[PDB]
RNA sequence: AUUAGGGAUCGGACGGCGUUUAUUUUUGACCCGUUCGGCACCUUACGAUAAAUCAAAA
């Protein structure tokens, strides 16, 4: 599996697209 | 945190794709142990 | 299509770095794009680069440069945010960076934290 | 040992730079039976003998 | 293990050297600093620094003396003497812009000076008249200069036309030499102190070895450890070759890869120069030829030179196309080392 | 497959190569002098520094 | 020929002028040609070089 | 129009009018036209040059009346670089000036070279079919624009 | 964002060392070089991934 891909969100090419679900969840764990 | 040559020798041997995970094993604060064998098997070096 | 020319370039971008290309042709080019060229030339995953009008950029490189990508919903992000935005991004907190547009402009979490400013996460480069 | 393919050497050399007879060679062309453009030139040129 | 360890700047670092006596020097963009490794207790801080002349490209220092000259990217070139001076001496071409990658003194001539530019385009220069001397520009882009260490006219550029260039100084009219041997584009060249050896060494998986006189591979080198050499420098017996890769390593290799060295026996050194001149003497039959040219090669790049022997045919063949049906035929074909140079200025 | 496919490139003509190679540098069929003058290479490098010419010397 | 002329443009003043330093450049290379035809067409070629021996006439 | 007269001021308004008068059997431009601005300042070391500021439609008056006349006004008056340049008061003004400044010539490429570190440089290089009687002008327009600007921009005839 | 080009394919448009129309200029047929555009092969994937689908499910 990829090492070169970042624990939060799916990619397109370069486009890494996230969801306003996994932001809210980041803004919890700084919460 | 050691890491053993020969295991220093497979993961650069791997695709370049690993190279961040092969820089993060490169890092010079853990210490190194080299070997005495042949050809880079890591298990058979490890359990030895 | 895709509307964002930065994305399309830094794609461009990453397909030099997994061709062995030392260089590129951003079609169409903007300024955002040449803020995020010059900063990626300011922590040196990039050799030299111009722009040439009619306008197209070219670029030349080295081969530190593993990845490049954008966040394509355009967060926003404080300080403490910005501590955990990075640990969820970056394989190890010492390596590559994260492009944050700021009221002073643009810069990386490094320079964030040296100028103390939150903003909007809108990529980052590795 | 080592001496020169003469036939090879011309072989190289050329892909490097780039009225009694023929009585005899319509009678050895003459049952073959090609059509043959260098007959259609030798039945020409012995029209014109 | 190591003898003498530092961090040096922020960025990476691009030049790196010796000074005559024992002091140590290194170029990054963040300036010129100066370190002495052999210091009987350690210190870390530099002994000399300097941060004005832009992002400072590459080293280049004096055989004899204590001269160093620090290549930047304005266009800029500037001198130092040790001991006797701050800022240099600041030569360039007298309009000129584009950027300085390296610069090798010469070891034959010393005094002298060679630098690449970025308009596909190489200076010499002097310091005597402290001035740039010529200005040749060719078909496309060059890397690393170097002067031969004993031919004093014979200099070589490694070039982004994967190609290796022996020039001439008297004489820029023709390449002396084309080394035409590589799929990517050279990374670095050094002259062996023999001077009749040569490293090429590419971005890619790839070091080729050569003497000054064949125009061809005669040793490709690699190991899949090491994606992307860069720095590919001889040693003083010119035996010894070394490889700074892109995967981070130091690597110590052979030239000549079939030779063991050490002290033989007079019956050994007879047999091996034996094989050399009988090798010498049958180096063109089929057999011997192909077991003699038959290396083993990475896949990609294996590949890769099929696509550059098949694109370069066609080129080829699109060039006679237009010369034979054109009004190109009634002229004189021009060679190619000829053709290798573009144009030159002074 | 001995025979010779393309004239090595410093000869010129036929005569000259195939007559010009024509001797056994080999032990058995020359002198020991013989061997080691013919044998010696080209080039001898010996052990040490070699650093580039200081002086003219021709 | 004591007559100053009319000053040039810059462009030709420093052709002129780095062409006067080519020229001395190439006389001084002129100074080698003739050791490296010599190393060129001599017979056996030696390294280490004893005039860069550091100990050369003791 | 603009100005009170200065000492090569009112010589460059007599030379036109000894344009105007005493010559060519060419006047367009020469008549309609009246003191309206210049400045001179040295070019490198020793070396001067003239810039004239010109009103707009006397700009491409210029243009249709151009030809042997930059000639007669250096052979004639002070044997310098003699340029005409319009008369402004931001960066289409300075691309304006530019493409003024290099009146015989049109300009094909603007190349914006970046450095390793954060400085910049711009270059703009010209057209190929005219080369020959630019190059010694050449430094002379660069310090025109440096000193008009304070933005240094080196041109060239790429090759 | 291209694959990676090459072989051909024709639609133009441009050129020419040339043959035939041509009694000589047009112009047309053959050949070549340039150029966009596309039906499609093959190789290498630049990767894929749900595989049998692939120059696209890259
Ligand atoms: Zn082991």
């Amino acid at each position: 599996r990829p090492v070169d891909l970042p624990a939060v969100g799916r990619m397109r090419g370069a486009e890494l697209r996230i969801s306003a679900k996994e932001a809210a969840a980041i803004a919890r764990e700084v919460r | 945190i050691i890491i053993t040559s020969c295991v220093m020798a497979e993961l650069e041997k791997l695709g370049p794709r690993y190279r961040v995970a092969l820089m993060i094993a490169r890092d010079e604060r853990w210490q190194r142990l080299t070997c005495d064998h042949k050809g880079t098997y890591a298990d058979d070096c490890i359990v030895d | 299509v895709r509307t964002s020319v930065l994305h399309d370039a830094l794609n461009s971008i990453n397909n030099a770095e997994k061709m062995g290309k030392r260089q590129v042709m951003i079609r169409p080019s903007s300024k955002v794009i040449v803020k995020f060229l010059q900063v990626m030339q300011r922590h040196g995953y990039i050799g030299e680069f111009e722009e040439v009008d009619n306008g197209k950029i070219v670029v030349q490189l080295n081969g530190r440069l593993n990845k490049c990508g954008v966040i394509s919903p355009r967060y926003n992000v404080r300080l403490a945010e910005l501590e955990k935005w990075v640990t969820k991004l970056l394989p190890a907190r010492q390596f590559g960076y994260v492009i944050l547009t700021t009221s002073a402009g643009i810069m990386d979490h490094e320079e964030a934290r040296r100028k103390h400013v939150a903003g909007k996460i809108i990529g980052f480069f590795y | 040992i080592g001496n020169l393919d003469l036939r090879s050497e011309k072989q190289r050399q050329a892909e490097r730079d780039l009225n009694t007879a023929l009585k005899k060679y319509l009678r050895k062309q003459r049952k073959k039976n090609i059509i043959d453009e260098k007959r259609l030139k030798a039945e020409e040129l012995y029209r014109q003998m | 293990e190591e003898t003498w360890r530092v961090a040096a700047h922020n960025n990476i670092v691009k030049g790196l050297t010796f000074t005559n006596d024992k002091k140590l020097l290194s170029c990054a963009t963040d300036g010129i600093k100066l370190w002495d490794p052999y210091a009987s207790p350690s210190n870390t801080t530099p002994i000399a620094t300097w941060q004005e002349g832009g992002p400072y490209t590459s080293l280049s220092f004096h055989r004899s003396a204590n001269t160093f000259a620090a290549s930047s990217g304005q266009g800029c070139i500037r001198i130092w003497d040790l001991e006797h001076s701050t800022a240099g001496q600041a030569i360039q071409w007298p309009s000129f812009v584009d950027t300085i990658t390296d610069v090798c003194f010469n070891q034959v001539e010393t005094s002298v000076i060679g630098s690449v530019a970025t308009d596909r385009s190489i200076i010499l220069f002097d310091l005597r008249t402290n001035m740039p001397v010529i200005k040749t520009v060719l078909h496309f882009a060059c890397n690393r200069i170097v002067f031969n260490p004993m031919e004093a006219m014979n200099l070589a550029v490694a070039s982004e036309d994967h190609n290796i260039y022996i020039f001439d100084a008297r004489n820029f009219d023709k390449a002396l030499n084309i080394q035409k041997g590589h799929v990517a584009a050279v990374m670095d060249v050094e002259f062996s102190p023999t001077g009749e050896e040569l490293v090429s060494g590419s971005y890619d998986r790839t070091i080729r070895l050569w003497r000054r006189d064949a125009g061809h591979s005669r040793d490709v080198y690699h190991t899949k450890r090491m994606q992307r050499v860069f720095r590919t420098m001889w040693t003083m017996d010119s035996k010894y070759i070394l490889t700074g890769s892109d995967d981070g390593n130091v690597r110590l290799w052979r030239a000549n890869a079939s030779e063991r060295s050490g002290v033989k026996a007079t019956r050994q050194r007879q047999a091996l120069e034996y094989n050399n001149a009988l090798l010498d003497r049958y180096g063109h039959l089929p057999e011997i030829r192909r077991i003699r040219r038959h290396r083993h090669l990475p896949k990609v790049v294996k590949k890769a030179t099929e696509i550059k022997r098949e694109e370069l045919a066609a080129i080829k063949r699109r060039e006679e196309n237009e010369r034979k049906h054109s009004n190109k035929k009634y002229e004189k074909r021009k060679s190619e080392r000829e053709k290798a140079v573009l144009v030159k200025q002074q | 497959k001995y025979l010779a496919t393309g004239l090595p490139h410093p000869f010129e003509s036929q005569q000259q190569y195939e007559r010009s190679l024509r001797l056994p540098v080999g032990p058995e069929w020359m002198t020991k002098e013989t061997f080691q003058d013919a044998t010696k290479p080209r080039v001898i490098i010996k052990q040490g520094i070699i650093a580039p010419m200081s002086k003219p010397m021709y | 020929s004591k007559k100053l002329e009319v000053p040039l443009a810059k462009r030709q003043q420093d052709r002129l002028m780095r062409e006067a330093a080519y020229k001395k450049t190439n006389e001084t290379l002129d100074r080698w040609i003739e050791t490296v035809k010599h190393n060129r067409r001599a017979e056996h070629l030696v390294f280490p070089l004893a005039q860069n021996a550091h100990d050369r006439g003791l | 129009s603009r100005q009170n007269p200065s000492d090569l001021e009112r010589a460059i308004a007599g030379a036109l009018y000894d344009l105007e008068t005493n010559t060519a059997d060419l006047k367009a431009a020469l008549r309609p036209l009246q003191f309206v601005s210049a400045r001179e300042i040295e070019v490198g070391h020793g070396k001067k040059a003239i810039v004239i500021f010109v009103p707009v439609p006397a700009l491409q008056g210029f243009h249709r009346v151009q030809q042997r006349l930059t000639r007669e006004l250096e052979k004639k008056f002070s044997d310098r670089h003699v340029l005409i340049l319009a008369a402004r008061r931001l960066t289409a003004v300075h691309d304006a000036i530019l493409t003024d400044l290099v009146y015989p010539v049109e300009i094909v490429g603007k190349r914006l070279r970046t450095k390793e570190d954060g400085s910049k440089v711009l270059k703009v290089i010209l057209d190929e079919k005219e080369r020959g009687g630019v190059d010694y002008r050449l430094d002379t327009y660069s310090e025109v624009y440096r000193r008009l600007t304070g933005r240094n921009v080196t041109f060239e005839f790429p090759q």
